[PDB]
DNA sequence: GATACGAATCTTTTTCCGTGCCGT
DNA sequence: ACGGCGG
DNA sequence: GATTCGTATC
């Protein structure tokens, strides 16, 4: 009842412990030292270090004034236009910072903010740009209005590679003196799919359940990403194997039919080595199956029929 | 401070604006500073960072001390009190009032108050008024948190939706739309900034490789402020940090043209479609887009393509219309349209011009027809104890009843085809 | 950072006694700090409006027990939980 | 008290011992409980697999008599909008746990019905007060949950219950109700359940009610098929054989007689025939495509109603058509 | 008085014909107190509402029903808000104290029943907001869901509700009830009648009793004291006469498109229903021995497609003409 | 008044175009106390509403034709104030829920439920005991107002009865049809329409020259009595109180527009022709003409062209069925109305 | 003198922001 | 006791 | 994104 989960127990506290985005992290460290941090928008996918890097930047920049300098607002807090009109008193506040240092307003999850709040944030960013700076962190940069993106320097975080995931996993393991093998860590990375948080959670679960991180123990409690099983099912040559996947690896494993249909839609959108006519025909068949599922017929026969139609439009 | 704040223009010649647009704005502004000037408002609309207000500030720093400051608003009736005191800025107080700050227009009540107060400004009987200028930035408003309102100002933040037709059409209101900064001006100015930072860029050893980024930036964004911010970020950097600039939204007709003809940037249909859905799903998820596709797929080759292709396109559109509002429906329809037009496309085609669907006109005419039929029904109910269903009014009486009620008059009642004639 | 200090006189503050988490050993020079959400703290305002004397008690587990007696009248017992949690700021503001 | 409750609620597990079928997840969560650290869990699986039971028994082995002051359970029956997340959950997480049993627990049952705004706001409540609280998310459809929420939650998949677990739990229910079940009846029950405990318990309750003398009277397969109204295996095989070999008139007569013998519906016959067809060794591979497409269309139409006599003839025609390309 | 459907409604569970697999279970519930959550699904007019009303009457009685029964149907709003407040509050209510008369005459189980009739029309969110309401308060409140299409009930809710399928009432299981109604309404009929009524009324006793009521009304009006013949019931139902069907099929055999077009044009003026003529064509074409296997295989799918299109609410002239043209070109 | 209303039969004995149906209606009205819910279905304009009013007169005596209009207002799920015309009679009620659109659910759940809840007992009360409500255009109920009627007219049938007039019973759900008695109203033969027109001209002065022109009216009306009388008055007004054999059979403007569309489709089959067809279809839809009727008339005008072979006509009817099904399960009609035309001229080429 | 470029035109019917009681 | 603090 | 008109410039 005293231990913290490894996700939060090993959250980086300095910019040097943030794997991945080598160039972006180096730039962030340079901003931390030089100062004069511009307005920034940090996008990317979950589990890459968009908030563990903005918090580390604010720490290493403000330092001792990290209590009167970092006004953190997120989706869990109310962020209406009225709040943006807490963000004005904080900007008007005068604090004696070291030369080159500015106050930071970390608006985590800025993609969920209302548009009135953003239209007022523009006013605050325009009138008080010389004293405070804004650090937007989001998952999709398009959700921030263009006038706000105009005043900010956009930094896009890419997916974390297998090497930057392996390096951090090795650090955490050496700190936690757990036992592993190469295949087990490879499986953990494979199931992570570019997610550091999911990799840490899977490693923690494997250590707790069994203790030794090998392929069998990892795969008996962590499942291989089902988008990849959907892709394997949709690229089968003959219908036997496709239906076989649909049954064994998707139906008897407990996945819902609607989940399979949605995953198939995304897989088809991102599928390669398939003609455009074939792709759009498969999209149409998947849409019809989605319609049938949403109307109530959530049966395995509908999915089997969808796979049969996909094979029929593939072979011709 | 920041390059977009330290290298700000000090004169109009440093302003990144086209010559013709500059001339139009200058002549309009000077005409608005005349004792009795036909135009009372100057509504500047355009994308973000198009020197919409930069040019206005420079121009009011010359025009104001010639016939007499910019007095910018600070955003329920607070704007009323502001404008209640924004009319005394008469001669000896002539200070071009700029309303770049828009009182919250996402709220129905104060949006209507904004519109109905600017109308009172337009119809004011005061003999002397200050030059009123409103800057509106056209920016598509992202997809909200399940907002089921899905109103007009919940899709696009544009002048048309903030103001009402009367406001935008008032004879005393002049509208000058603004265009994204052309690459010529962008390179010309991003190089002036570099000959002012050639010192650091030299010691950084990037002064040599400066025109490469000056051109890539000039080709990636029309936003001058975003261009300068990206230049500052690249110059102060050390390594090969990727050059990323802000992302702009395509237009409705731009999206239609991309679906029909394609894009030169990408010769891949799948990638282009996926990117259009990712960045623009606030328009590709509206039925008006499919109606536009149906209305404008005949503008390819001026309508000189096979009938089988047209039949396939319309059949697919009809099929996807019965797929509900599912995401797969649009992804199928647009993909099929693009495939069909890709196979038939060649060189030598003088493509036509696209147009907005006329469905709104049909709906307005339907409403007019309903209004016509209702009068007939109640007249009959009070003068002939006659109840007739609207279906029979639209199929039989709409044509026979007025013909008889007019011919009998030929020798209170309707004498013309209910809802106008069929053409 | 606003402060409302209750007086030390015996008519307003009849008795203040600080213990070492055992309600038996009284010590001086040490302060007990309670971080409470004012949404919950305002729930006793309507009860204090008719209160003659109010008794405040808190233990180390972070539970504040407001006892209100009215004039026989009605007895009101309010139990309030403490937040997770500025402490040094509190100490520095009240030493000042 | 607990003798007038439905068997689905009377036999709800109270400890992690009584949760069968899901072994790996139970072992892992028991080790997590003993080690004293519990991460943010996410339970996923088909309905009636034992997710709510598992989490509740875990929160009873983690708290005890204070399972009512340490656990905040919110489900679809309660409003869980943005205001609810911002106020009730936030105030439950911020407050202290009176030191009782370490961290507090928040169980979000049926989180797939939660709006995206609430799930997005819950992201910074999960990872801020993780030092005091642990969130558990129960859902049947993972596509309705934001990817960020899935990122910060440990995913445990509840598989459909295997045959062995169903057999063990059926034996428990039988002993506790003084009932006898034949092996064939048990086979039929475990097969009709489709990896569902609730269906098993409901069908067993109906079987007990069907028997004249609940004690001394056994539940044969005939009783199960009568109460649940499902076709016998022999009936499906006979209908299929008549369709495959006999002519149109004989096949139609046999189908009608089979359906009228026990009032069998058409959808259950379609499913039973579909399984046998799935097992077949087809050699043309267009037989399979035609079978699946036509029978899915027939099933959808049945789902919307219509002439129940046109649909049976449609089924016979679809089968004969598809099984004419086999000989091609 | 009242229509024979609202006059011969089963008052107890012994009057519910043709459904013993469920009525037996519900009767065994009377002695016990472990009534589960019930999901009644089946074809229209099969007796689900009558069965549940009879069970409620037998369990509680007229006095305790007003306090221990809540019925919600499609005639009242049942949105997410209503589900989350009104149904939840009624489930949370305490079981009212039965009177001495009630305890001495009726079993008075220690729970209440919430009857949600026409549950197929409820949205998925409203049905999802029911799961824990049923589960948490299962010991003080019971739920009954009535629907015609079980697919419109979400899987989580169908899992917690015991499934009782109500069989279609054909001439082999509802003949006794219709005979009883006839002998108790003094309706004279020929041999073969009261079976043709149940054949025309495919799995519906409500319509097989309304048809009998109309036939009796007409027979009493004519006033010759003669029995009711099969022809009269057929005509009243809306069944196409055999001669018109023979003419239709001869025109189809001819093949001419314009002849079929004009016969269908003159046939649609008679007002015949497309579903009835499609069904009669189905019977003729499938049960005949003058057609080959391939012809029947193709026509079964053709009739199926036409019926599916008709069930969607489409023009019957376009669908009937297309079906007949297709049958003419096979 | 119009000759359709001036000569409207106002009693059960005045009906003269179907005698088996009149005998059935008399049998129903002989004992009005156990009258079930009735659903009158048949071709448009055969006299279904006239037969219903005659039956209501026969059950409630004279008094049902004295109609007066009541303005009744509701509000949708949100704050959308709505209005519905309610023409009422001292013994019966008539509403048209289709006139309010997709929100007929609130109308059915409020107005009908309120009338069905009131017992009507007047000091220990067939006549002014139960109530008759006529649902005009029962086909246009959006699959949900029909769900709210299943219990309204089954539980409160003691004090209310329902008699709905619908042309065709395909869009009516099975539960609604199950609870009601189906009454079929066949279209009159050409001889009966000719006889009715002869009676009208005998009571009028149209000064017929031959009684083979009334037969032409009957044949051109396709069994529609209201249309037949409308043409009779039309010609008997445009051609004066005189109807020569050369007099022109007047047809509705939208019909001749559809015929012109058909001729254009047959003649020109090209993308620009398709755009002009779309323009004409938009013009037709601007007159609130239902799209299913447009498709039906276009299909049956295409099938009337003598220059098309059997294969072209079969393809046309198949496309018509497919696109009618699409139109039924759709939101925007223009897509399907355009797809049908495009396929038609892709097949004729 | 070629041409790249640029401007105009191609348009509209669940969650959150605003207006009775005490003092003189 | 009177003034101030739905779209 | 397409066409058409109109510059500006090399
Ligand atoms: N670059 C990184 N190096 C090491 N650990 C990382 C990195 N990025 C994330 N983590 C781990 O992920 C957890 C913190 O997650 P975050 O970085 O805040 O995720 P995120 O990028 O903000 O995604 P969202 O927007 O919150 S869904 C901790 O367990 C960190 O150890
Ligand atoms: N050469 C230049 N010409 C014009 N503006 C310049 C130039 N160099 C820097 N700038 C700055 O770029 C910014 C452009 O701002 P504006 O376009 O006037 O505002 P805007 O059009 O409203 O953009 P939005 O939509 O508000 S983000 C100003 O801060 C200018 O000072
Ligand atoms: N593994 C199991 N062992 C014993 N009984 C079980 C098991 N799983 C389910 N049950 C029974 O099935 C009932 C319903 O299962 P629950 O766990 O309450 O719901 P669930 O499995 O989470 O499915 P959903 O997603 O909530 S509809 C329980 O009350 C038990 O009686
Ligand atoms: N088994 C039965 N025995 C006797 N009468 C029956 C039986 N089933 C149906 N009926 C009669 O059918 C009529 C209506 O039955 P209900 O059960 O109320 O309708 P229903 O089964 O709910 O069909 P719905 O409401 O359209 S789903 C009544 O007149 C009943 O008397
Ligand atoms: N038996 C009849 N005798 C004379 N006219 C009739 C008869 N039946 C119908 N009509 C005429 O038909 C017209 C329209 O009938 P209507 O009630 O609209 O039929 P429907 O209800 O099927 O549309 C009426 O104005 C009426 O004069
Ligand atoms: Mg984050
Ligand atoms: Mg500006
Ligand atoms: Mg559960
Ligand atoms: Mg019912």
């Amino acid at each position: 009842s005293l231990q913290l989960p490894w996700v939060e127990k090993y959250r980086p506290q300095v910019l040097s412990d943030i794997v991945g985005n080598k160039e972006t992290i180096d730039r962030l460290q340079q901003i931390a030292k030089d100062g004069n941090m511009p307005h920034m928008i940090i996008s990317g996918m979950p589990g890459i270090g968009k908030t563990t890097s903005v918090h580390c930047l604010a720490h290493e920049l403000l330092g001792r004034s990290y209590a009167d300098g970092v006004l953190e607002l997120n989706a869990s807090d109310d962020r209406g236009i009225d709040v943006v009109r807490q963000i004005k008193h904080f900007a008007q506040k005068k604090l004696h910072l070291p030369p080159g240092k500015h106050k930071i307003v970390i608006l985590d999850e800025a993609d969920s903010m209302t548009a009135g709040a953003q239209q007022a944030l523009r006013r605050t960013m325009e009138l008080y740009s010389n004293s405070t700076r804004f650090a937007f962190a989001c998952n999709q940069s398009n959700k921030i209005i263009e006038p706000l993106q105009s005043r900010c320097a956009i930094l896009r975080y890419s997916k974390l590679s297998d090497e930057d995931v392996l390096k951090r996993l090795l650090q955490i393991i050496k700190l936690e003196d757990v036992k592993y093998t190469n295949d087990g860590l490879e499986a953990i990375i494979f199931t992570a799919e570019g997610d550091m948080r999911q990799a840490i959670n899977n490693l923690q679960s494997t250590v707790a359940g069994h203790g030794l991180v090998n392929a069998d123990n990892v795969f008996k409690i962590v499942d291989s990403p089902h988008p990849l099983i959907v892709k394997k099912m949709l690229l089968a040559s003959n219908l036997e194997d496709s239906i076989q996947i649909l049954r064994t690896d998707l139906w008897k494993k407990g996945y819902s039919s609607i989940d399979i249909v949605t995953t198939s839609f995304r897989v088809t959108k991102n599928l390669a080595q398939v003609k455009e006519s074939v792709r759009l025909e498969m999209i149409k068949e998947i849409g019809l199956t989605h319609m049938r599922i949403l109307e109530g017929v959530g049966t395995y026969l509908q999915l089997a029929s969808m796979l049969a139609k996909i094979h029929k439009l593939n072979n011709k | 401070e920041q390059w977009y704040e330290k290298f700000k223009p000090n004169c109009l010649e440093q302003v990144a604006i086209h010559k013709r647009k500059l001339k139009d704005v200058q002549e309009a502004l000077d005409a608005m500073f005349l004792p009795n000037a036909k135009h009372r408002i100057l509504l500047l609309s355009g994308p973000s960072g198009c020197s919409k207000s930069t040019v206005i500030k420079e121009l009011s720093k010359i025009l104001v001390p010639k016939y007499r400051k910019v007095t910018e608003f600070r955003g329920m009736e607070s704007f009323s009190e502001f404008l209640k005191g924004a009319r005394y800025l008469v001669m000896s107080n002539l200070s071009l009032i700029l309303i770049e700050d828009l009182p919250n227009v996402f709220h129905i009540d104060t949006r209507r108050r904004f519109q109905q107060l600017i109308l009172q400004w337009l119809y004011s009987s005061e003999p002397l008024l200050p030059p009123l200028v409103i800057c509106i930035t056209e920016c598509e408003i992202p997809e909200n948190d399940n907002n089921y309102r899905k109103f007009g100002i919940d899709y696009t933040f544009s002048a048309e939706t903030i103001m009402n037709k009367e406001i935008l059409m008032h004879p005393r209101l002049k509208r000058i739309k603004f265009n994204p900064i052309n690459s010529t001006l962008l390179k010309k100015h991003l190089k002036f900034i570099c000959v002012q930072n050639m010192k650091m860029l030299k010691e950084k050893n990037k002064w040599n490789k400066r025109q490469e980024v000056i051109d890539y930036i000039a080709q990636e964004t029309g936003d001058i402020r975003s261009a300068i911010t990206t230049l500052q970020f690249w110059a102060t950097s050390s390594g090969s940090l990727p050059i990323s600039t802000r992302e702009s939204t395509i237009s409705y007709f731009h999206a239609i043209g991309k679906v029909i003809h394609g894009s030169h940037s990408t010769n891949n249909d799948n990638e282009m479609i996926n990117n259009l859905f990712e960045n623009s799903n606030n328009l590709l998820s509206k039925e008006d887009f499919k109606l536009g596709i149906l209305e404008n797929y005949n503008t390819f080759n001026k309508g000189e393509f096979s009938i089988s292709d047209a039949s396939s396109i319309v059949d697919c559109l009809s099929e996807c219309d019965n797929m509900n509002g599912l995401p797969e429906s649009n992804e199928y329809g647009l993909r099929e349209v693009r495939k069909t037009f890709r196979n038939i496309s060649k060189q030598g085609h003088n493509h036509g011009t696209v147009y907005f669907p006329r469905e709104w006109k049909v709906r307005k005419l339907q409403n007019s027809f309903k209004v016509q039929a209702e009068d007939w029904l109640n007249v009959s109910l009070y003068k002939y104890n006659a109840v007739h269903s609207f279906r029979n009014i639209t199929l039989e009486f709409g044509y026979y009843a007025p013909l008889i009620r007019k011919c009998q008059s030929y020798k209170i009642d309707v004498v013309d085809r209910i809802g106008g004639p069929i053409e | 950072f606003s402060k409302i200090k209750l007086p030390s006189n015996r008519s307003i503050l009849e008795k203040l006694q600080v213990f070492d988490g055992d309600s038996t050993t009284v010590i001086d020079g040490f302060a007990v700090i309670g971080f409470f959400d004012f949404t919950s703290f305002d729930k006793i305002r309507k009860s204090t409006k008719i209160a003659s004397k109010v008794l405040f008690r808190m233990d180390v587990h972070g539970v504040l027990s407001v006892n209100i007696l009215s004039q026989p009248g009605i007895v009101i017992e309010v139990c309030m939980l403490e937040k997770e949690s500025a402490q040094t700021e509190i100490e520095l503001l009240m030493e000042t | 008290s607990k003798e007038n409750l439905p068997w689905v609620e009377k036999y709800r597990p109270e400890t992690l011992d009584e949760v069968y079928g899901q072994n790996e997840v139970i072992t892992t969560v028991r080790k997590f409980v003993d080690e004293g650290k519990l991460p943010h869990l996410l339970f996923y699986g088909p309905p009636g697999t034992g997710k709510t039971s598992t989490i509740v028994a875990l929160a009873r082995e983690i708290y005890g008599k204070n399972y009512s002051n340490m656990v905040l359970e919110l489900n679809a029956s309660d409003d869980r909008g943005i205001d609810v997340v911002r106020n009730q959950i936030k105030d439950f997480a911020s407050t202290r746990q009176i030191f009782s049993k370490g961290f507090k627990l928040i169980i979000l049952d049926e989180a797939d019905a939660m709006t995206n705004a609430a799930q997005n706001a819950l992201r910074r409540v999960i990872e801020r007060y993780t030092k005091n609280t642990r969130f558990c998310v129960l859902a049947n459809y993972a596509h309705k949950l934001t990817p960020a929420l899935l990122s910060r939650c440990t995913r445990f998949r509840f598989q459909p219950l295997p045959q062995e677990a169903i057999e063990r739990r059926i034996a428990n229910v039988l002993v506790h109700e003084k009932l006898k079940l034949s092996p064939n009846a048990e086979k039929a029950l475990i097969e009709l359940s489709n990896g569902d405990m609730r269906r098993v318990l409901n069908v067993l309750q109906s079987c007990k009610a069907t028997l004249d003398n609940p004690d001394e009277d056994e539940i044969s397969d005939d009783v199960i098929y009568e109460c649940c109204g499902a076709p016998r295996p022999s009936d499906l095989k006979a209908v299929l054989k008549s369709i495959l070999e006999d002519d149109w008139g004989t096949a139609h007569y046999t189908l009608n007689k089979v359906r009228s013998a026990k009032g069998l519906a058409l959808i259950d016959l379609i499913e039973g025939i579909v399984k046998i067809l799935e097992d077949y060794e087809l050699q043309n591979e267009e037989t399979r495509v035609h079978l699946l497409t036509k029978l899915a269309d027939i099933e959808y139409s049945i789902s919307k109603g219509g002439n129940d006599q046109i649909q049976g003839s449609a089924v016979i025609g679809a089968i004969k058509a598809s099984f004419e390309n086999e000989t091609v | 008085q009242q229509p024979w459907v609202e006059k011969y409604r089963p008052k107890n569970l012994d009057e519910v014909t043709a459904q013993d697999h469920a009525v037996t279970v519900l009767k065994k519930t009377l002695k016990s107190a472990n009534l589960p959550h019930m999901l009644f699904y089946g074809p229209p007019g099969t007796g689900k509402t009558s069965t549940i009303l009879a069970l409620t009457k037998e369990l509680y009685g007229p006095d305790l029903m007003k306090s221990r029964i809540l019925e919600l149907n499609a005639s009242d709003e049942r949105g997410i808000s209503i589900v989350r407040e009104k149904v939840k509050n009624f489930a949370r209510l305490t079981v009212s104290k039965p009177s001495k008369h009630d305890l001495e005459n009726y079993p008075c189980p220690p729970y209440k029943i919430i009857i949600l009739d026409e549950a197929d029309s409820m949205t998925a969110d409203a049905q999802s907001a029911l799961r824990r309401t049923m589960e948490t308060y299962s010991g003080v409140t019971r739920f009954c869901l009535i629907c015609n299409y079980v697919t419109r009930i979400i899987d989580p809710l169908a899992s917690r509700c015991s499934k009782f399928r109500f069989k279609a009432l054909d001439a082999s299981n509802a003949i006794d009830r219709l005979r009883f109604i006839s002998e108790q309404e003094n309706v004279k009929c020929d041999d073969g009648v009261l079976e043709r009524i149940l054949d025309i009324s495919a799995g519906d006793l409500r319509r097989g009793i309304t048809l009998l009521q109309s036939a009796s009304k007409g027979a009493q009006y004519l006033g010759d004291g003669k029995n009711i013949t099969s022809t009269q019931v057929e005509e009243l139902a809306g069944v196409v006469p055999h001669d018109i069907l023979i003419e239709i099929v001869e025109k189809v055999k001819s093949g001419d498109f314009d002849e079929i077009k004009k016969y269908v044009n003159t046939f649609m003026k008679s007002g015949w229903s497309a579903a009835s003529v499609v069904n009669q064509l189905h019977e003729y074409y499938i049960t005949n021995d003058n057609f080959d296997t391939n012809f029947k295989n193709q026509i079964s799918w053709l009739l199926f497609t036409t019926d599916s299109r008709l069930n969607n609410g489409t023009n019957e002239h376009i669908q009937l003409l297309n079906l007949l043209v297709k049958i003419s070109q096979l | 008044s119009l000759w359709v209303d001036k000569y409207r039969p106002k009693s059960l004995n005045a009906l003269s175009h179907n005698e088996e149906l009149t005998n059935f209606l008399k049998s129903l009205s002989d004992q009005p106390r156990d009258l079930p819910h009735l659903l009158l279905y048949g071709p448009n304009g055969t006299g279904k509403k006239t037969r219903c009013m005659a039956l209501l007169e026969s059950i409630f005596g004279p008094g049902v034709y004295r109609l007066k209009i009541d303005v009744r207002q509701f509000v949708t799920a949100s704050n959308r104030k709505l209005e519905l015309n309610v023409v009422s009679s001292p013994y019966h009620l008539e509403i048209t829920p289709s006139d309010m659109g997709n929100n007929d659910r609130i109308v059915i759940q409020e107005l009908l439920k309120e009338v069905a809840q009131m017992e009507q007992v007047d000091f220990q009360d067939l006549a002014h005991r139960y109530k008759c409500v006529i649902i005009n255009e029962a086909n246009s109920l959006t699959k949900d107002a029909q769900a709210a009627l299943r219990r309204t007219m089954e539980k409160y049938s003691k004090n209310i009865r329902l008699i709905m007039v619908c042309d065709s019973m395909s869009p009516i759900i099975a539960p609604i049809k199950s609870r009601c008695l189906l009454i079929r109203c066949p279209a009159p033969s050409d001889s009966e329409i000719s006889t009715i027109l002869s009676d009208v001209v005998t009571n009028e002065r149209i000064q017929l020259e031959t009684k083979d022109i009334l037969k032409r009216i009957a044949q051109a009306s396709n069994g529609n009595l209201r249309v037949s009388l409308l043409m009779l008055e039309s010609m008997a007004l445009n051609n004066e109180l005189a109807l020569k054999s050369s007099s022109p059979i007047i047809k509705p403007d939208w019909i001749i527009v559809i015929h012109k569309l058909t001729r254009k489709i047959v003649k020109e089959r090209s993308v620009n022709s398709l755009i002009e067809c779309r323009a004409v279809l938009y013009d037709l839809l601007a007159h609130c003409i239902p799209a299913n009727i447009i498709l039906k008339e276009l299909t049956f005008s295409l099938l009337d062209v003598e220059t098309l072979n059997t294969t072209n006509k079969s393809s046309i009817i198949e496309y018509s069925s497919v696109f009618d099904e699409r139109l039924s399960l759709g939101n925007k009609a223009i897509f399907h109305l355009e797809g049908f035309i495009a396929k038609v001229m892709c097949c004729l080429d």
